[PDB]
This record gives structure tokens, sequence and C-alpha cells, in this order.
């Protein structure tokens, strides 16, 4: 019945290098409920191939949530991510 | 050695979408154990951690049952809680759980811990002691006199002290060579201006557990304190701004488990 | 390893 | 039929994984049987090890069985872990993580 505002993060495992592999990660915490619907995005989009982690809630029972994929940092890279706090969406950026 | 940790217990009430989904999960420190769900292709518990395939059918067929058990409670715990307060069955609500135990770094018993959730924050939770129970609404009193008639709090007591750490330990030793790893994070130093008139973190460390102190000066306003964050493989990851000519004598100390020294 | 009572509310 | 008489565990499976930028090592023989110990470095478990591979590190296992005889015969077997574990921690070469140093 309380609603508490989402933090949503688009990172990499490793540091950026030109063509070098890594993976993308969307990582969004501290929200209740745990109905969070994420995307990741790239240039227009594409990757509903998206792998998630596990549902779990830390220590004050604030869930967290680690969206994850396999990638090369180039292009764009952002997540959309939609909570029911608001209804209006936020879409965070990968700035390096 | 400063290193233990919990299990986690997830249900959530379905907008009239049949029956509540539940999610166990486990942990030993912030390395993740087992994984169940209940609208997963497995009715098993699955195994993400090489270290608990150590373990055979005994322990998985022996624990498959119990989680299940758990999802049954759960899913007949919310229809009661529901159920005596004010909600609709078309509404969605969320249960989520807790017991475990810490332990130090002679291995031995740290003090262990038991609490609930309903939608809200904190329902019931077990006090840092060992018969008692910390309410604070109305039905939370008469579950908790629903635990002192059965008298659950001695007999999860006994499972915080010699079933939780004996196999706490047990993991700590089959899983030995993945837990003396105390990953020091790298860090370097760098800057960025954007008008005319910078960065504390850490990269790669086992446990999450990281003080980065940002001379004698206190602060309010300045820092953004960001959470901890998993760098998907067991590593997780952790800014202030100044004048121009006045970022120059400040420091950030860094105290880490993995850090004999703090970093100047 | 799990807490093997029914515990009810 | 019969699960511990039989000579056959001579293969048992071995899967290999990154966990913390090391590559972590899982030898897995038959939950069929008892007593069919496996030993990998100077660590013995049971049916099933995990360790760890890194330059140095043992690339032979021994695995203890009780033969048809009642008694119990130790094999030596040869897998290379140099061969696995410089592919499962791949982009770990690439950010210098791995080998364990530095």
């Amino acid at each position: 019945m309380i609603q508490r505002t989402p933090k949503i993060q688009v990172y990499s495992r490793h540091p950026a290098e030109n063509g070098k592999s890594n993976f993308l990660n969307c990582y969004v915490s501290g929200f209740h409920p745990s109905d969070i619907e994420v995307d990741l995005l790239k240039n227009g989009e594409r990757i509903e191939k998206v792998e998630h982690s596990d549902l779990s809630f830390s220590k004050d029972w604030s869930f967290y949530l680690l969206y994850y994929t396999e990638f090369t940092p180039t292009d764009e890279y952002a997540c959309r991510v939609n909570h029911v706090t608001l209804s209006q969406p936020k879409i965070v950026k990968w700035d390096r | 050695g400063s290193h233990s940790m919990r299990y986690f217990f997830t249900s959530v009430s379905r907008p009239g979408r049949g029956e509540p989904r539940f999610i166990a999960v486990g942990y030993v420190d912030d390395t993740q154990f087992v994984r169940f769900d209940s609208d997963a292709a497995s009715q098993r518990m699955e195994p993400r951690a090489p270290w608990i395939e150590q373990e055979g059918p005994e322990y998985w067929d022996g624990e498959t049952r119990k989680v299940k058990a758990h999802s049954q409670t759960h899913r007949v715990d919310l229809g009661t809680l529901r159920g005596y307060y004010n909600q609709s069955e078309a509404g969605s609500h969320t249960v989520q759980r807790m017991y475990g135990c810490d332990v130090g770094s002679d291995w031995r018993f740290l003090r262990g811990y038991h609490q609930y959730a309903y939608d809200g924050k904190d329902y019931i939770a077990l006090k840092e002691d060992l018969r008692s129970w910390t309410a604070a609404d109305m039905a939370a009193q008469t579950t908790k006199h629903k635990w002192e008639a059965a008298h659950v709090a001695e007999q999860l007591r006994a499972y915080l002290e010699g079933t939780c750490v004996e196999w706490l330990r047990r993991y700590l030793e089959n899983g030995k060579e993945t837990l003396q790893r105390t990953d020091a994070p790298k860090t370097h130093m760098t800057h960025h201006a954007v008008s005319d008139h910078l960065r504390c973190w850490a990269l790669s460390f086992y446990p999450a557990e990281i003080t980065l102190t940002w001379d004698g000066e206190d602060q309010t306003q300045d820092t953004e304190l960001v959470e901890t964050r998993p760098a998907g493989d067991g590593t997780f990851q952790k800014a202030v701004v100044v004048p121009s000519g006045q970022e120059q004598r400040y420091t950030c100390h860094v105290q880490h488990e993995g850090l004999p020294k703090p970093l100047t | 390893l799990l807490f093997g009572y029914p515990v009810y509310v | 039929a019969d699960p511990c008489l039989t000579f056959n565990p001579d293969k048992c499976q071995l899967s290999f994984q990154p966990d913390g930028n090391r590559c972590a090592v899982l030898i897995k023989c038959g939950w069929e049987c008892q007593s069919v110990a496996i030993q990998y470095k100077n660590k013995t478990r049971n049916n099933t090890l995990a360790s760890t591979w890194q330059p140095g590190d043992p690339e032979w296992y021994t695995v203890s069985v009780p033969g048809a005889d009642g008694f119990l015969r130790t094999v030596n077997n040869t897998f290379i872990f140099e061969h696995m574990c410089n592919t499962a921690m791949f982009m770990s070469r690439q950010y210098h993580m791995w080998p364990p140093r530095k």
C-alpha cells in the first residue's frame, strides 16, 4: 500500500574500452512493490533478449534487481523503466 | 570471519491473477546460493553457485520440499493478513520474509535474526534476543501471541544456533576457495568541470561493505549518497564538486575488509 | 540448511 | 542393475565457471555411488568437488573407487584446466584481473 521511488542505473561491469567485450547492466533498487518493467535500449529498439537477476529485497524490504546483457561498448545505451510510483516513464542513459 | 548472511522470501498477491508467486533466494555473504521461483519451469530449487553443487540429492530433495512448504505457508499467510485487514481480493499485496544467523571471526555464533513484512515495512521481527518479538500494529500482537503459544522463538533459536551456523561454516569450508578473496578495490583519480567557476568510487571488491570517507570537516549537503552496486560477477562498484582551483587539499579515505590500510 | 517447521501467521 | 562395482567412473564430468575473476572448477562424478572419493589439489570432497585453477595449480585429479574384489583402487586422471580456464576467463583478460595477481 506504500509507494517508494525506484533508483535506476545503467552502467558497465568493466570500464568501457572501444571494441572490447563487456556487459550492460541496469541496476534498479529501492522500490516497492516489485512490479517493474524495464527494457534495455540501444539506438531505436532491439534487445528484448534481456536477462534478469532474481527478485530480492535488501535490508529494509526495498527490492533490488539487476538486468544484464552482453555487448561491446562503442552507439547509445539506456534503460526505459516503468514503475507504479508515477505513470510517467524514465530513461536513464549510460553516460560514461 | 566477518562473513555470514541470510535467506530471503517473497510472496506477491496477484491482481486476481490466481495464486501468488513465490521467490525463495538464499545467500552467504553477498554471494547468493539458491534459486526458487514458483512460475519457474523447475519445481525444484536451483543452485546458481557452483560450490553448493557439492551437495547431493539428499540436500536438494530435502530442501525442495521445504521451499514448497514455505510457498504454501506464504500463500496461506497472505490470505489471512489480507483477510483480516481491509482489502478486496482483486487487490495485490506483498509479503517478504527473513530468518538467519551471522558469525564472527572465530566463526562462532554472532547473533541471529528473523523478521517478517506485510505491504509496509516492519511487521514482526525477532528481537536481538531469544524468545521475543517486536510488533507495532494490532494484528501483529494476535499473531505474535500465536507464536507465544506455539513456543516458536526458542524452536527457531535452536536453528539459529547449531543448524544455520554449522551449515554456514560447512559452506565456508566447502567454498573456502571462493571465499578466500578479499578483493581490494582499485582506484584512479579523475576530474570534470562544466562551469568555469569530482568522484569517489571503488571498482572491484568481494564484500560489498565499504566505507568511503570523502580535513577536519563534516558534511550534510554536498555529497549524494549512492547505493553500492553489483558488477554482475560477484564484485561490486561505488561525487562532490568545488571551485576549480580548490579541489586540491582533500583526499578520499577508504576502509575495506580487503584493505589492511585506509587509503589516502 | 533450511528452517524445517511450517511457520504460520 | 548395479551402481558401484562398475569400473566406469574414469569419466567424471567437470564444468568451469567465472566467479569473482577466478576460474571456478567443478568436478562432478556420480552420486549413485558412495566412497567414490574425488581429490583435486589437497582437497578431498566426496562425489562432487569445487575448487579453483590458476597458473601452477594441478592438472590431474585422483578418483578412489572400490573394485569387484572389495578393494579400493585410486586412479589418476589428467584433464587440462589450462584449456578451460583460459576460455571461461576471457573477459577478465581484456581488463587485467586474471591471473589472480593484481
